């Protein structure tokens, strides 16, 4: 009396979906009333960004994921107490959570779980599938629990579930992240947490907050904060009934909401979906270029990851960040140019970033820096602050300045295309790859949708290098303070202050960086999918058929790192899957030869990957493939590349659509918008040469020649 | 220094003079050990209420007559402005006169 699908089909149908062969996932979504077969009829029925409602329909399963967990701590408990040892996988446990080993002794069993419970973990909270626990009882037919509003820590609640459901799962967990012993522990407590924080109160979560008093004058300030990720970090240098605030205290007190929002008015904003806390109260358009030319984080959601594959996709990541130098520097180290930045809110009420590297020391500077790596400050930014940035830069800024410096490298940030940097920058992802072919895509949401779990990877690996100068807790609380000033800080819009879900923050010194960890990432995990997910008895090259043996035992098996496992696959990926990479922009020049049998990644890797890992859907219309390397990538940095000659040699040189170039000292715009038109000269259509020239023109009339362009492509 | 310094410290009392009060010793006394989420606080020491409202049938479902109720509290409305700061009755808002109205309409209300 076992359903049609298992457990294994439900995962597979989510996990390696696609809007083609969507067959198993239609037929388990009506089979079990989660909706209709009208359903299936609406355009673009499958995405998350259309159609949202998605969402409502994948949740009508999440009563039946909490049983099939329960049947499996009922079923370990059954095997333990019988003597049995062995694995438990998904394809022996049905769809209503059915189970259908070796004896040892009475009382001896053990399950094996690491890979039953982390190939379901990206989908409970896909499929909300602890939506029940938010009851009474642990029942959605049942009253809501009325929660105690004062209630801030929730540790045992989530010991409560992880001991409901994750019984067995047998491997340290700290609810409260800032007990782990390493960062591998803490993206390993972290991803349960974003598990167990769905059913707490969203009232419970941010700064946490205190009475201090300071010449006997009561403030409300952050004497910690809790994380919906990182469990409930406190501070330590709290100080009461001190008689006066240092520049640096005013600094912390003025960017910190309790003094904002607990002084300010109720708000309820019925506009939005988002969850606010307080009210505070109560373009250049040219025309002369114009003429010219013319007369000639709703999305956010909650998302649990594979552990298993996240900590041995992280390693690899790391590989991949092994060339350039890092580690902490000290403030008079730091360099800023933007100081016509604003410094945030309240600081840009009274000015810009200037204004406050000019008063503030390099030991008061230091002093704040120190001040973060042994507390929290859960800063306001507006619709990234002094009190963050100051900061961040003496934490990550000589590995920012040692990525943007390095060239050759797989992460390619502040590398110019002229002077043949363009040229090279292809040569280096070309390699040697046997049978060559082009890929790239975009990731839909990238600033709004990518989950609170990867943008934590992203920032351990860039922490990864602070190793003789940081201690463990040091780097926990850095860790802290970046997540509650860029994934859940408080943003201002308007004259309110909103609670922001996560995503990236444009303002921040590591986006641009952090995102091509993240871009690293889910092009490793399509990789380790591409090859796991295949037949390995299919492979008549002996060396992949071992290779992926061993990397399924590299994930669920053997959980202590394997270095030199982690090695060969970075280099099978480097020889065979060629990777040039920008903020949220990637090419990959990949062996085909390889790809057609599933051994490597391609474009449809890619899209099941991010369907699961930062829940959008990629459209085919922003994907391409291209066969021919005589042409470049159909577009890179926003450019189109075409190999043209140059020197009694041939070149590649990148071009703009000469459309949105036209549509974009106002002589130096011109000239640097000529220059970008330049290389339309070399086009075969006498259109896109046009534009070139009729910026000189303009830029006369406003002295750039042809030779004065020609060399910004000659090496 | 000196010049931010200060400003810090005007805006810092400032809300200072707006937050002291007994509704803030309230929440914190009956905290455990002293500690509350910040996220709860402006629902127990904010006397008053910005309600932001997109439409008449919104608005029927949040601010409906005089009263209303949010925050576990019930609301007493002293004031509607609309987006283009123009002030508003109680009387004006109905379905005849929706179309009238320069939607979203802000109701300020305090505790009853
Ligand atoms: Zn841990
Ligand atoms: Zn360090």
């Amino acid at each position: 009396r076992l359903t049609k699908y298992t457990m294994a089909d439900l995962v597979y149908a989510l996990r390696h979906f696609d809007e083609g062969n969507c067959d198993t996932l239609k037929e388990i979504l009506v089979t079990y009333n989660c909706c209709d077969d009208d359903y299936f009829n609406k355009k673009d029925w499958y995405d998350f960004v259309e159609n949202p409602d998605i969402l409502r329909v994948y949740a009508n399963l999440g009563e039946r994921v909490r049983q099939s967990l329960l049947k499996t701590v009922q079923f370990c408990d059954a095997m333990r107490d019988a003597g049995i040892v062995g694995v438990l996988t998904l394809d022996n446990q049905d769809l209503n959570g059915n189970w259908y080993f070796v004896q040892v002794a009475p009382g001896c069993g053990v399950p094996i779980v690491d890979s039953y419970y982390s190939l379901l973990m990206p989908i409970l909270t896909l499929t909300r599938a602890l939506a029940a626990e938010s009851h009474m009882d642990a029942d959605l037919a049942k009253p809501l629990i009325k929660w105690d509003l004062l209630k801030y820590d929730f540790t045992e609640e989530r010991l409560c579930l992880f001991d409901r459901y994750f019984k067995y799962w047998d491997q340290t967990y700290h609810p409260n992240c800032i007990n782990c012993l390493d960062d591998r522990c803490i993206l390993h407590c972290a991803n349960f947490n974003v598990l167990f924080s769905t059913v707490f109160p969203p009232t419970s979560f941010g700064p946490l907050v205190r009475k201090i008093f300071v010449d006997g004058v009561p403030f409300v300030v952050s004497t910690g904060y809790h994380f919906r990720e990182l469990g409930v970090v406190h501070n330590q240098d709290v100080n009461l009934h001190s008689s006066r605030l240092s520049f640096k205290e005013l600094l912390v007190y003025a960017a910190d909401p309790a003094m904002h929002a607990a002084s300010g008015n109720l708000l309820l904003d019925k506009r939005t979906t988002c969850f606010s806390v307080a009210a505070l109260t109560n373009g250049n358009f040219n025309k002369d270029f114009y003429d010219f030319a013319v007369s000639k984080y709703r999305y956010n959601l909650p998302t649990m990851c594979d552990i298993r594959q996240l900590l041995f996709v992280v390693e690899v990541v790391d590989k991949y960040f092994d060339c350039y130098d890092g580690g902490c520097i000290n403030a008079n180290q730091v360099i800023v140019n933007n100081l016509d930045k604003s410094a945030g809110f309240p600081f840009n009420k009274w000015g810009k970033a200037r204004l406050y590297y000019d008063s503030m020391s390099y030991e008061d500077q230091d002093a704040l820096f120190a001040y973060t790596k042994r507390n929290v400050i859960p800063t306001i930014t507006q619709m990234v602050s002094i009190c963050s940035t100051m900061t961040n830069r003496q934490f990550h800024q000589k590995l920012l300045k040692s990525i943007a410096a390095t060239r050759g490298a797989t992460v390619v940030i502040g590398t110019s295309k002229f002077y043949g940097g363009w040229h090279n920058m292809l040569k280096t992802v070309y390699s040697d790859v046997e049978t060559p072919h082009l890929m790239g895509w975009d990731y839909p949401k990238c600033d709004r949708a990518m989950p609170n779990m990867l943008r934590i990877m992203a920032s351990l690996v860039l922490a990864r290098k602070h190793n003789t100068c940081c201690n463990l807790s040091h780097r926990f609380y850095r860790l802290a303070n970046e997540c509650a000033q860029v994934l859940s800080e408080m943003v201002m819009c308007g004259g309110s202050l909103y609670v922001k879900p996560g995503g990236t923050s444009s303002g921040d010194a590591t986006t641009a960086y952090a995102n091509s960890v993240f871009n690293i990432c889910q092009a490793v995990t399509a990789n380790v999918n591409a090859l796991l997910s295949t037949d390995g008895n299919k492979i008549a090259d002996k060396y992949v058929r071992n290779l992926q043996h061993r990397l399924y035992e590299c994930l669920y098996r053997n959980r202590d790192v394997d270095h030199e496992f982690v090695d060969e696959f970075y280099a099978y990926l480097r020889k065979h899957f060629s990777m040039m990479i920008l903020s949220d922009d990637a090419v990959v020049c990949y062996n085909s030869n390889y790809a057609a049998q599933g051994l490597v990644a391609s474009i449809k890797n890619f899209k099941a990957v991010l369907y699961y890992q930062n829940n959008v859907f990629m459209s085919e219309a922003k994907c391409w493939t291209e066969t021919d390397l005589t042409k470049g990538p159909h577009e890179f940095c926003s450019q189109h590349t075409m190999l043209v000659k140059q020197g009694d040699d041939y070149v590649y040189l990148p071009y703009p659509d000469p459309s949105r170039i036209l549509g974009a000292l106002m002589i130096e715009r011109f000239v640097s918008l000529a220059i970008d038109a330049y290389p339309l000269t070399k086009h075969p259509n006498q259109e896109y040469a046009d534009v070139f020239h009729l910026y000189l023109q303009y830029i006369r009339k406003l002295m750039l020649t042809n030779d004065n362009t020609s060399r910004y492509w000659e090496p | 220094r000196a010049k931010v310094t200060s400003a810090m410290q005007t805006m810092l009392f400032t809300m200072l003079r707006k937050l002291d009060n007994d509704a803030l010793n309230n929440i914190i006394n009956n905290a455990r050990d002293g500690c509350v989420p910040l996220n709860i606080i402006p629902l127990t020491t904010a006397a008053k209420l910005m309600v932001v409202v997109p439409d008449y049938g919104t608005y029927k479902n949040t601010c409906d007559g005089n009263t209303f109720t949010y925050a576990s509290a019930l609301w007493e409305i002293q004031q509607v402005v609309d987006a283009d700061s123009k002030i508003v009755q109680l009387s004006e808002i109905n379905m005849d006169n929706s179309p009238n109205l320069a939607w979203p309409l802000i109701v300020t209300a305090l505790r009853a």
